[PDB]
């Protein structure tokens, strides 16, 4: 028998993660954002002035040199603000935001769609369905309607 | 019985050659590729050097005895020798010579690996 | 002599029909490959904090076997053949690594007939995604829900990495266990930041901030990143299948 | 432990195949038998129902 | 809420994703995204010679593993 | 008639040396009329002529399994049937190497006997069903159909070296078509038959409830040949012999066989199975 | 029209043995599998036992009238009899005999199923 | 002519019975010249000759779609084009069962009318691509 | 040497045309796309008109000498004439004539630009 003909590579090594820094003494002027849905990015290390995330504890706002914090993303909207003053809103389905002191943001999600790709007419129909599903006494339907309403209520609040 | 089983194995190998030449060995069932590796070992083992062909084969000629020929083919038939590579059976006589050739080849392959390590370190 | 010429003529027509059929397979696979190559521009960015969380130094096997009780190896195989040596090399790696404490939950039909004839008892089952609808985060959730049937101490997700159209190599994700990952997280959050392996990143601030994070959220962090790892593995093997099939079809032609 | 290859010898597994039968028509026969068995089972249920 | 009902975080994410896929407009992006929520996969395991489904872990999201 | 192709080479020599014109493949042309005159003398004569008969079993060599040569076609046109022997099956292990797809008989049931008619009517159907499946590598090892089992066991029984008595064949094929030899594996299909024909197990193990039916007498053949096994008197005794034979086999011999792991005992058993293929 | 449609179906049947031999049945459309099964039924259905072939078949012959010979092939041509199994068409006459043979085969299949149930109950 | 293959068999009989020297497939050598004596009489005549014309549609039966035969190879060598029918298409409802890839008219458009040239160029550019597309697409 | 280099270039262009239909032109390296453009220019340059057809198609014919063709193909192989587009080489003879065609093409494009710009500016 051949002595270990195979020697597979570790796939983690094919990615390039940031290296965290202690005591660097320099504050970044603008963050380096990286948003990813299921596998594909929509933004790769873009310069960004500011960003605004939603969580279960509440809505947070991140700027350059924000403290290292890792935390959930509650299912809602996500605002990016470039140096030019414009903005870009994205609806998400959960995730984890990884902030850096050096100025790097990895918002890894399961979905990321702009609000422009959503219509209020189609949303209004789903609302009463999720609501009446929450009314039906049954654990299989109540939780599903609760989750659907949880994602829809911020949309109904933001489109207005 | 050993001869009839060898002939049956080679018959199946001939039928499988029609697929191997077209698609590849990977598209065969595990049983079929084992049968292929075994029949390839049998065919390679059937070759042996002769004293007359020393000019060509570049090897001393062997005189494989009848009694030792059956035990070798039977061991190759019962799966008693599958860890040996295929090229060890090429141009040899007797399973003892096959094991000697396998030892030589393993030693040479290892030595090539340590040589490549030394070259890479010096590189 | 008439039978011989008739036989050769029939074999000629058979080879011609076989040729155009294989050509049709090549066209279909080309369409799928030209779709999936759009991923190549966009990959290599989502797993970087997952690396930082789950990655560890290269641990030798023989210590991992003695340390552990029931490992796990998840080979991601294909649904249909004419791929090449992907499935065979996966099986070869596992029978190279075969040890008394293993368990195999695979992904694909070709892991069903092969492994069961090599690995009698360790092989358990498989998972099948009829690729009419592209893979999803919930497909990897299904795979995690299947892996979690075991109280496994380490999960080696094997897959094929697409380095190029002529390069589809092997790759592994060595996932720890949750309780062990948490304990290592604490033990590495206490001490200072010192890398013990070149190419590895320091993540002490992350391993503190996760300590700031509550328990259920840390379990969700683990499961989410393991799901992303599984998903990247499935996507890379999909692309590697569709890329190696072209090579293993042009040589057939 | 490696593989239970079939053969003519007792330790080996059964070789139910026949060299006379052709392999070209095998997939069509497999599909036909599967479909026929499904139809017969459905007829069993339909006769009882 | 859904936490003690038994369904995991990831099924919750997938359900929210399915909802986002429902509401969004007709277009190429919806055509790309419906693929990332639809359920087509299975499990299977080999008997002595035959196939059999391992239906203990369902694909449909409303259900709960046991 | 051994090789008639040689009988035609001699006629070709005689003709061409006598300055007769050649023909297809150098033969004079009237080489068909030769074999016609020879083989049409085979007949089953009328009772007016004594009810006599003579069978003809001509032999013809074949080059690369071609049936396109002049003499082979000329003779197949004459002879009723043919027994095609294929090198691929001879070399493929089985002996005699008959190919049923290419070998036929244009007499059929009317030639064979009452006891053999029913068995052949079953075996033809079983082989027609088995030809369609046998190309499949057995994957449903427990989900295999009965036909895939019985056909393989029958092919094992077809392996011979010498002839076989009628009584020593109908019973062996009956056990296959009726499925009594379905639990034992393929390799032991002939050792079973050997015990079924030369080592009576129920008479040995004391399970003797049958009044008469035992495979030691050799004279029951002339009752099977007249009444048939599908009769009120031979069928139940046949079943109450074969079932106990299968039970005693599966208990004592099959169990001991599968317990072998040593290479020496395994080879001893292997040689025994081949010897049973030969003698039976 | 029925004759020409059957002849048009059987050519596609040839073109699809050309493919199923390589790919498999899985890689064809359901509209294609439909005509495959229909042609596979037609080919077996146009078999016929003869009274003269009692020696070889062991089954009494059937005289199929031309009018019934068109209603049955047309009913099979337009999917009117697709629930019926395949082998029920093998070596019979008209369509009535086909349904008889299907009922028969279902009876013996239920017999084998319940006998397997009772064998599992016994041991 | 329905058909010249049988004319060739008749010439072969006449020759062999009269002990003319034989040749390929027991045909004499000048059997080609026979069909050239015939088919060359077909012509589009000059305006000095009344502008008459004689067209020919010689039929030749193939066997197992053989075209390497002697009479076929001769007539193809002679004719100003050819038509090739196929039984696989005749059974598949395509009647006439031509094979456009093998069917050829060296008189490509000079025969066609003013209204027909445009349509035929369009249909050629359509069928040449339909063949490439249907040959590579699946059955499904 | 020039002819063998052109043959090597055309063989490579065939190999790469067996890739562009697979992957796409961007998949190739920066060197390969250069030889792709040069081979396309060469193939268009082989297209030569004929004085025989000058009355039929109207275009003139060019009798190009031997050494001039060698200097032209060597310039096209050395890359010292690459700024010239591909379509200029189509149906011309000699490097001293494709430049006339290229000047005509550039002047015609400039005339179309002047026309369109003034037509849009007047309104």
């Amino acid at each position: 028998q051949d002595p270990r003909k195979f020697f597979p590579d570790n796939g983690f090594r094919f990615f390039d993660g940031p290296e965290d820094s202690f005591g660097d003494g320099n504050i970044p002027a603008q963050i380096i954002l990286t948003l990813t849905r299921q596998d594909e990015f929509i933004l790769k290390q873009e310069p960004v002035a500011a960003i605004t995330i939603r969580t279960n504890e509440g809505e947070m706002g991140v700027l350059a040199g924000h403290e290292y914090t890792v935390q959930q993303l509650a299912p809602g909207i996500l605002e990016v603000e470039y140096e030019g003053g414009k903005k870009d809103q994205y609806v998400i389905s959960g995730g984890f935001a990884h902030v850096n002191d050096t100025g790097v943001v990895d918002i890894n999600t399961v979905e990321a769609v702009p609000l422009e790709e959503i219509d209020h007419e189609k949303l209004a129909k789903a609302l009463e369905e999720a609501r009446a599903k929450s009314q039906s006494p049954d654990e299989a339907v109540r939780i599903q309607g609760e989750i659907a309403l949880e994602i829809f209520e911020p949309l109904e609040a933001a489109l207005h | 019985n050993v001869a009839m089983d060898i002939v049956e194995m080679l018959t199946k190998y001939k039928e499988l050659q029609d697929i191997i030449a077209v698609l590849g060995i990977d598209e065969l069932s595990e049983e079929d590729k084992l049968i292929v590796d075994r029949a390839r070992k049998v065919a390679k083992f059937m070759s042996q050097p002769f004293a007359v062909a020393e000019v060509f084969t570049g090897m001393k000629g062997y005189y494989v005895q009848l009694e030792d020929c059956v035990s070798d083919f039977g061991s190759l038939l019962m799966g008693q020798c599958d860890n040996i590579p295929e090229m060890a059976f090429y141009m040899v006589g007797g399973l003892d010579s096959v094991k000697e050739k396998a030892a030589k080849m393993a030693a040479e392959a290892a030595a090539m690996r340590e040589r490549a390590r030394k070259a890479a370190e010096a590189k | 002599g008439g039978g011989t010429i008739r036989f050769w003529r029939e074999k000629l027509e058979g080879y011609k029909k076989y040729h155009q059929i294989v050509k049709t397979i090549k066209m279909v696979t080309l369409a799928k490959y030209r779709q999936t190559v759009v991923r190549t521009r966009v990959r290599d960015q989502t797993l970087r904090y997952t690396r930082k969380a789950l990655d560890a130094k290269t641990q030798d096997d023989q210590e991992v076997i003695e340390k552990s009780e029931c490992l796990l190896y998840v080979p991601i195989t294909t649904n249909r053949g004419s791929c090449g040596a992907l499935n065979t090399n996966m099986v070869r790696y596992l029978q190279e690594v075969e040890n008394p404490k293993m368990t195999i939950i695979s992904v694909g039909k070709k892991a069903l007939d092969a492994m069961t004839k090599v690995f009698q008892d360790t092989y358990r089952r498989t998972i099948l995604n009829d690729m009419k609808q592209a893979m999803s985060f919930q497909f990897a959730a299904y795979v995690l829900e299947h892996m979690n049937t075991v109280p496994w101490d380490r999960a080696q997700i094997v897959y094929n990495r697409y380095h190029g159209a002529a390069s589809q190599k092997l790759a592994i994700f060595n996932l720890p266990k949750f309780e062990d990952w948490k304990q290592k997280l604490e033990e590495d959050s206490a001490g200072d930041g010192k890398i013990e392996e070149d190419g590895l990143l320091q993540s002490l601030p992350m391993k503190t901030a996760l300590g700031e994070l509550e328990e259920t959220a840390v379990e969700d962090f683990y499961n989410f990143h393991s799901c992303l790892a599984v998903l990247n593995a499935v996507s890379e093997n999909e692309l590697s299948e569709y890329a190696a099939r072209i090579v293993a079809v042009e040589n057939q032609l | 432990n490696k593989v239970k290859v079939p053969g003519r010898k007792p330790q080996d597994e059964e070789d139910l195949t026949w060299a006379e039968a052709d392999r070209k028509l095998t997939p069509e026969e497999r599909y036909a038998r599967d479909k026929q068995m499904a139809l017969l089972d459905k007829m069993t249920s339909q006769v009882e129902e | 809420s859904w936490r003690d009902a038994g369904i995991s975080y990831l099924r919750y994410l997938s359900i929210v994703t399915r909802c986002i896929h429902e509401v969004q407009k007709e277009g190429p992006l919806l055509t790309k995204n419906v693929r990332f929520s639809t359920i087509g996969w299975k499990s299977l395991y080999l008997d002595h010679g035959a196939t059999k489904e391992y239906t203990a872990i369902p694909a449909e999201l409303e259900k709960i593993p046991e | 008639y051994d090789d008639l192709s040689k009988q035609a080479v001699s006629y070709r020599q005689i003709s061409l040396l006598l300055r007769r014109p050649p023909g297809r493949e150098a033969y004079p042309g009237d080489v068909f009329y030769l074999h016609s005159r020879l083989l049409e003398r085979s007949a089953m004569m009328s009772p007016q002529k004594g009810s006599g008969s003579l069978t003809s079993l001509p032999i013809v060599e074949t080059l690369s399994n071609d049936v396109t040569a002049y003499i082979v076609t000329n003779v197949i046109s004459i002879t009723d049937g043919q027994i095609y022997l294929d090198a691929k099956l001879f070399t493929g292990g089985q002996r005699p190497a008959v190919n049923i797809g290419l070998s036929v008989s244009r007499v059929g049931s009317s030639a064979q006997n009452k006891a053999m008619k029913k068995v052949g009517g079953a075996l033809k159907m079983l082989m027609g069903e088995y030809r369609k499946m046998a190309g499949e590598q057995t994957s449903g090892s427990q989900n295999v159909s009965p036909v895939m089992i019985r056909g393989a066991r029958c092919l094992q029984l077809f392996n011979q070296k010498g002839p076989s008595y009628f009584m020593d064949a109908i019973v062996a094929l009956y056990a296959v078509t009726n499925g009594y030899m379905d639990d034992v594996k393929l390799q032991y299909s002939k050792f079973y038959e050997f015990l079924l024909l030369n080592k009576d197990l129920p008479v040995l193990y004391g399970q003797v409830n049958n009044k008469y039916f035992y495979m030691y007498n050799k004279n029951l053949n002339y009752f099977i040949r007249y009444f048939g096994l599908n009769h009120e008197i031979l069928e139940p005794e046949l079943k109450k012999y074969i079932e106990i034979h299968t039970n005693l086999f599966l208990d004592n011999y099959q169990s001991r066989m599968n317990e072998l792991k040593s290479d020496e005992d395994l080879v001893q058993l292997k040689n025994l199975l081949y010897a049973c293929k030969r003698t039976v």
